[PDB]
Parts: structure tokens; C-alpha cells; sequence
């Protein structure tokens, strides 16, 4: 997109996105996955993305 | 034989299934593999072909035709008019007394 | 004189040796107590049981406790899991799909209706297989008719997850969504297809 | 990525993973796509991003 | 048949063909040229023949399902070993190129 | 019983060995189970068992996948009982015996451990007793064919 | 092809292979196709052709 | 050569080893000595020239 | 030590029942414990008397066969002359070198 000299071309394979990881116990898990969901579904998520 | 019906019961004597264990083995070793044989519509005709037919399974064969006559018959000139017309020349007849003469 | 003898409508008739024609077989299976009960009752031609799945029982008073079998729900909808008619012909679920059963319901004070058997087959249906392939255990599927995907009216969630919500299904495959709210009351796994809200105009 | 140290059949983590599970970080928020062999042992989140 | 009900995912796609069949070789193949049915799955030498010959109609696709033709024989004669060694020294000898050529 | 005399008139009410079979057959096929086995001793009648459920196998489209037909016949504790009884694998066991070998059997296959939640032994009618005399051996959930005398 | 007979419950060899299976057989030479079916109760010889 | 194989013909033929699983091609001379099973793959004879 | 020394390799082991035959084979939980050996390969560690009755307990077991391989500790195969008739024909069995040396 910026230096738009090269290309993009073929598909997309391994489907799998990003995360946030952290030990097995620990107790900011589920309230971080909450969070995170939260943000994602009342779209400030979006806005990063946009900026 | 069957123990199913008849639970009391111990004897000396060969059966006739021996008699048809004995037929395998005086033919197994004459190059006479094309057995065919005739079996009257009895119990102990279906024993013996039983018998017969479970004894060549352990030669991976198989008799070349089977053929039956109804016991103490008259007229049996259809059964062996429809045996002539094969390349088995090693009749096995097996019948009982009256069926054998006629 | 007896071979094709029938009296007092009951039509019973012999055959070549002793063997009755129409016999009067029943089925019996040994409950806890040690007793024969009376499942099923072969009477003309078909089986005609009396339980429509297998109750499970007890091996003995020392096996091991039952921690494989479990329900699970699904609805139908979308290229996901679509539920077809049994075949007339060869009674039994064709050979790729599942033995799915669902509550059927007729109409008015008489729509108490039994439990149907109406398998069915599709996307989410593959991968349920592959997981019982894999963690080998075994299911014993069920559609749900009681609402839709899930919406907590009057305090109280109703559909598929309202099940899953009162310890009546231990799974909900079929096409639910991750959301923030519903995620609160249960847990749900890593998402395997990509989705979100677009719009289709034509 | 996991690999094995110098002349040792026995398996051991390197960089990010690594950091956090040798109780050295906490959380190792950053692009880290999730994969079956980390999974394994570090509780993952939600995604935040599908690539 | 045998092949689509075979494959269960074909037998999915069975039914269609399964309440359309016809009843021989060269009466749906005259539907066809008929404007009446504008399919066809039959063995490659023949559709290959009329398609060459009736210069109307082409064969499109790719070879699927690749298996031979055969003569055939019953249970185990003594013909079989002769047989097949004479077919093969005829594939061998050039003479069944000829023929096909003829 | 199997055979008669060809000068009797004696007729009973019971029900062949051929017919239990396909109740069994039909059993099976209603739950959705059909892999299964066909362990069996060595009895007087043993044979036509076998072969009648060959044939109504055979001459079917449901897909039924038997394999595993053991004969189990030497002694009950040797070698050769052991292997061949471990060997089976199915979720379905079909056998066939005369309630002392069927006991020792199931015992032997508790011992080993066949008999946990998710297997179902469908021995016919033969192993059933007077419905009176139940050893402390047959395990709850044991399918058996057999006559009605509750029902009239 | 293999069929159920009518008013009845089994199976025979309808078409030109019940011939074959029958007094007439010999030595069948016509375009047939090779097949488990069969091939599981006569047997062929070396194919003659490909298609 | 000298009326004796060599190769996976002469290990099958001579009690060695049973089957010959491979690139082994059905002929006449082959199937008189050792029995062949049914073909999987079709083959034969090309040129190539281009 | 087999434990910890299989969690830390790339070839995938396969771990599976491990046994502890603690009573002085009673024929109650040994005969019981042993029966249910699904695999191909046993990792056999007990003394020499302890082994042999092992060993003749399992022949009449259908557990000893032509693809049935046991390996066992040098302290059991001990001084190399006094094999009794239990041990089948083929085990492997690492032991210190006292032919050469």
C-alpha cells in the first residue's frame, strides 16, 4: 500500500489470525478475552484499523 | 451323529461321513479331479455330500456337478440323461440298496 | 391339512418341519434388579420396540463411571447442517449422514408428537464426525425446536444455548456466532470460519 | 519457533515464546499467530486480527 | 451403476440419472441426435467410434474411471492360461495395432 | 427340535434357530449399530448359525461390516482363546452357546475387559434359562430373543 | 448387473452374465468391462483394450 | 542370460522373495515364468522426438 | 528416569500402561493387571526369580508369540550360565562385556 512498487498477487493460505498469549494460570485470561471482545464487537477495533 | 437329538448315544462303527472321508483319500492321490457324484434326497445323502464337500475344501476345489433323485424312485433316465453331457468320468454313486439297482 | 390352516382371524400356520410360520418372539434385557423386562415384540413383521434410543444401562456395581456418552444440539439452517427425510426404501440413514432426531409436533391439544427420527447431514455435521474420530466419543445428536440461536428474554435464554445454559447438552455445534454477552455464560472454542456483518444489495 | 540445543535430544524455546516462558516477561503482546505446537502450552486469547 | 452406486458422493448425484436411464446402447444416442437428451457416459471406444464416424456430434471431457475390457471366462477352466498368454503375444506381435488400424 | 421322523405329526409353538437370527439382524439394524462379531463355541448347531447369518449378510444393502468371526473351541483359558477373544474389537458381540460355556465366556471376557459401557452381548434365546435361575454373571443390558409368557 | 428377483428377497445375475453363469458360458467375447462385482465370481483374462 | 534371471525377476523365481512390487512391465517371456496380477497403470511403447 | 527421558524427544513415543506387580503374584490383580498388554514391545525390570515367574506366567498368557519383543536390564540376564527354560529364544538384554575386555 505505502512504497507500492511490488505486488500482492495469489491467494491466501493457513487461515489463522493473531493473539494475545500468557501462561496457562494466570488471572487476567478470561477478563482480557472479554475485553477484547467487547472492543472488537462496539467497533473500536475498526477505528485502529481505519487510522 | 447329531448330538442334538440324539444326546445318549456312543458306538464302535464308522459312520457313512467316514465312508465319504475314505472316497477323498483313495481319490486324492489318482488325478481324478473332477468328482461328481449322485446323492438320494435323504438325511444321509445330504451328510455325505456335506461331508464330501467340506472334506475337498481344504484342496481349494470343488465337485464339478451335484445331482439328486428322489428316494425309491422309478424313473431316473432324466437325472442321467443330464449327467452325460460333461468331461467327468468318476461317478460317485452313493444311493441305498433298490435305488442303486434301478 | 395343516399347511395353510387359519381360524379366528389370529391366521397361524405350519410349514415343512415344526416351525410355526408366525412365531411370537419378544425381546428382554436384564434391568438393574436383575429381572427380564419386555422391550420390544416382534408381531407380524416388524420389531416395534418401545424405546426410541438405548437407555444405557449399567454394566455391573463395579464398572467404570460413563464419561463418553453425551447430547448435543443443533438446529437446522444454511450450507451448515440441513436435515432431509428418511428413505422409504432400505430404512436406514442413506451412508454419509448422522442419526439426527428431532421433536416433531403436530397440532392444537394433539401435537404431542413422539420423537421422529429425521437424520441429517452437512458442513458443521463433517466436522462433529471428524471430532468424534479423533477424541473418540461417542454422541447422540438431537435437533432443538424451542426457538433460534439465542435471546435472553424475561431473564431466561431460550434456545440452544439456554440448553446448554441448564445442563441439558454438554455441546452446541451448528452455526453460532461469538458475541460478548452470550459469551458470558458459556465458553466457547477457537473459531474455525471467518464471518461479520456485511450487506447484499442486488 | 521451538528448536533443540547444541547435542541434546531434549526440546527448549527461543525468542518471544521462550522470554515468556523462562518466568522472564508476563505478557508478550505482539503479532503471534496462532499456531497448534504454541498452543500447546501458553493460553492463548481471542484474535484480535484474521491474516 | 455399479460405479455411481459405488461412490456414495456420486450416489448423491445418482437419483438424477437414476429415473432417466434408457434401455440400450444406440436408441439414447438417437434421442441425442434427436434434440431430445444432451448427455451421454458409456465406454470410450464406442462414443470415440460414433463420434468420428457422425460428423455432428464430439465427445468433450476427460478420461475418468480408466479400466480395461476383458474376455470372459467361468470359474476356473482350463482355457484361462493359454488364453491370456495368446492375448498377450498378440498385443506383443503388432497384430491387434492391425486390426484396430482395419 | 431340528429334525423329525418322516412318519410323525408332533408340532410345537417355539421358534427355529433360523428366526432368532433375524430378529437379532433386525435388533441391530433399528438402533443403527451394525458392526459387530460373531464369537461362537462349539455346539450342535453351531454351523447353520454361521451360515444362515452369512447369507442374510450377504444378500442385504445396509452395509453391515462383520469381521472377526472367531470359533473359539480349545479348552477356555490357553493361548488360543486368549489372542482370538482379544482380537475382536467391535462394539457389537453376537454369540452363541449353552449357558455354561456362555457364562464362562462372558466371565473370561469380563476378566479381560470387554464388558464395560459401551458393549452389548445379544446371545440368543439358547442362554436364557427359565428366566428364574439368573448367575451372578450376566451383565445388565444383555439382549436375549426368547418366548412370551407375560403376554398372554 | 446384479438385482433382486421379484416377489422375492434375493439376488441373481440378470443380462448376458447369467448365461454366462448358466449351460450356455464357454467362452463369452463381446464388449465387457472389468469390475470387483465381476471379477469376484468369474474370472478375466489380460485386457484386450483400454477406455 | 545362460537360461537363469537376474534382477527382480531372478529374486522371485528362484524362492528368494515373494512379490515384486516396482516398475515391472507384463510381457510374454515374464508371465510364462513368474504369474503376474492385474495391471494398475497403462503403458507401453512411445517415441519421442521434438 | 523412562519417563522424563520420553517427554523430551522429537521420534513421537507412545507411552502407554505401566504396571506394578506389588504383590508376590497372588493370581488376583496380576492376572488381571497383565492380561489388558495391547503393544508389541515390553520393557520387563524385576529380579531373576521375579522374572522367570513372570516370564512362565505370561507364556500361558498367549502374551509371548513370533512378533512379541521383550527387553530387559543386565541385572536380570546375570551371570551368563544358568538360564533356566522360561526365558524365550530372543530377548534383548544389555549387559556389561565380559568375554573381550
Amino acid at each position: 500500500s505505502q512504497k507500492c512498487d511490488l505486488v500482492t498477487t495469489g491467494e491466501l493460505f493457513f487461515r489463522s489470525g493473531f493473539g494475545i498469549g500468557m501462561r496457562k494460570d494466570s488471572p487476567w485470561k478470561q477478563n482480557v478475552s472479554l475485553s477484547i471482545l467487547k472492543s472488537h464487537e462496539n467497533g473500536f477495533m475498526e477505528d485502529l484499523d481505519k487510522t | 451323529s447329531d448330538k442334538s437329538i440324539h444326546l445318549s448315544f456312543l458306538r464302535t462303527v464308522p459312520p457313512y461321513s467316514h465312508q465319504s472321508s475314505v472316497w477323498f483319500e483313495m481319490m486324492r492321490v489318482y488325478s481324478w479331479n473332477h468328482i461328481i457324484l449322485l446323492v438320494s434326497d435323504d438325511h444321509e445323502g445330504r451328510a455325505a455330500q456335506k461331508r464330501l464337500e467340506t472334506l475337498l475344501e481344504e484342496r481349494e476345489s470343488k465337485a464339478e456337478k451335484v445331482l439328486q433323485f428322489d428316494p425309491g424312485t422309478k424313473n431316473v433316465t432324466a437325472l442321467l440323461m443330464e449327467a452325460k453331457e460333461l468331461e467327468a468320468r468318476v461317478i460317485i454313486l452313493s444311493a441305498s440298496e433298490d435305488d442303486a439297482a434301478t | 391339512f395343516m399347511v395353510n390352516v387359519t381360524w379366528d382371524g389370529k391366521d397361524l400356520s405350519f410349514t415343512e418341519e415344526g416351525y410355526q410360520v408366525h412365531p411370537r418372539l419378544v425381546v428382554i434385557v436384564l434391568n438393574k434388579d436383575r429381572e427380564w423386562e419386555k422391550v420390544g415384540k416382534w408381531e407380524n413383521h416388524t420389531l416395534s420396540l418401545r424405546h426410541a434410543v438405548w437407555p444405557r444401562y449399567k454394566s455391573f456395581s463395579d464398572c467404570e463411571p460413563d464419561d463418553n456418552h453425551l447430547s448435543i444440539v443443533t438446529l437446522e439452517e444454511a450450507p451448515f447442517v440441513i436435515v432431509e427425510d428418511i428413505d422409504p426404501l432400505t430404512e436406514t440413514c442413506v451412508r454419509n449422514t448422522v442419526p439426527c432426531r428431532k421433536f416433531v409436533k403436530i397440532n392444537n391439544s394433539t401435537n404431542e408428537g413422539m420423537n421422529v427420527k429425521k437424520c441429517c447431514k452437512g458442513f458443521c455435521i463433517d466436522i462433529l464426525k471428524k471430532l468424534s474420530r479423533t477424541v473418540k466419543f461417542t454422541y447422540d445428536l438431537y435437533l432443538v425446536t424451542n426457538g433460534k440461536h439465542g435471546k435472553k428474554v424475561n431473564n431466561v435464554w431460550n434456545g440452544m444455548i439456554g440448553e446448554v445454559v441448564y445442563q441439558r447438552a454438554v455441546m452446541a455445534v451448528g452455526s453460532l456466532t461469538i458475541n460478548e454477552e452470550r459469551s458470558e455464560v458459556v465458553d466457547f472454542s477457537v473459531p474455525f470460519v471467518e464471518t461479520g456483518i456485511s450487506v447484499m444489495v442486488s | 519457533t521451538q528448536e533443540r540445543v547444541n547435542n541434546s535430544n531434549k526440546k527448549e524455546w527461543n525468542g518471544m515464546m521462550g522470554e515468556l516462558l523462562s518466568g522472564q516477561a508476563d505478557m508478550i503482546v505482539a503479532p503471534l499467530t496462532i499456531n497448534n505446537e504454541r498452543a500447546q502450552y501458553i493460553e492463548f486469547s481471542k484474535p484480535f486480527k484474521y491474516q | 451403476d455399479i460405479y455411481f452406486r459405488r461412490q456414495v458422493e456420486l450416489s448423491t448425484m445418482y437419483r438424477h440419472m437414476e429415473k432417466h436411464n434408457y434401455e440400450s446402447a444406440a436408441e439414447a444416442i438417437q434421442a441425442v441426435r434427436d434434440n431430445k437428451l444432451h448427455a451421454f457416459i458409456w465406454d470410450s471406444a464406442v462414443l470415440e467410434f460414433e463420434a468420428s464416424q457422425k460428423c455432428d456430434l464430439v465427445t468433450t471431457g476427460e478420461l475418468f474411471f480408466r479400466s480395461g475390457f476383458g474376455i470372459g471366462m467361468r470359474k476356473d477352466s482350463p482355457w484361462k492360461q493359454n488364453v491370456s498368454l495368446s492375448i498377450l503375444k498378440s498385443h506383443e506381435n503388432g497384430f491387434m495395432e492391425d486390426l484396430d488400424k482395419t | 427340535m431340528a429334525d423329525k421322523d418322516p412318519t410323525s405329526t408332533f408340532f410345537q409353538f417355539g421358534a427355529s434357530i433360523q428366526q432368532q437370527a433375524t430378529v437379532m439382524l433386525k435388533i441391530m439394524q433399528d438402533y443403527d449399530w451394525h458392526v459387530f462379531s460373531l464369537v461362537t463355541t462349539i455346539f450342535p448347531g453351531y454351523r447353520e448359525f454361521i451360515s444362515f447369518v452369512k447369507t442374510t449378510v450377504d444378500n442385504s444393502f445396509v452395509g453391515w461390516d462383520m469381521q472377526n468371526v472367531i470359533t473359539l473351541d480349545t479348552s477356555f483359558e490357553d493361548a488360543k482363546t486368549q489372542v482370538q477373544l482379544k482380537k475382536i474389537h467391535s462394539s457389537v458381540i453376537l454369540l452363541y452357546c449353552s449357558k455354561d460355556e456362555a457364562v464362562l465366556i462372558l466371565s473370561e471376557a469380563r476378566s479381560l475387559g470387554l464388558t464395560g459401557y459401551d458393549f452389548f452381548w445379544i446371545v440368543p434365546s439358547l442362554v436364557s434359562g427359565n428366566t428364574e435361575l439368573i448367575p451372578k454373571e450376566f451383565p445388565s443390558g444383555l439382549i436375549s430373543v426368547s418366548y412370551d409368557d407375560w403376554d398372554y
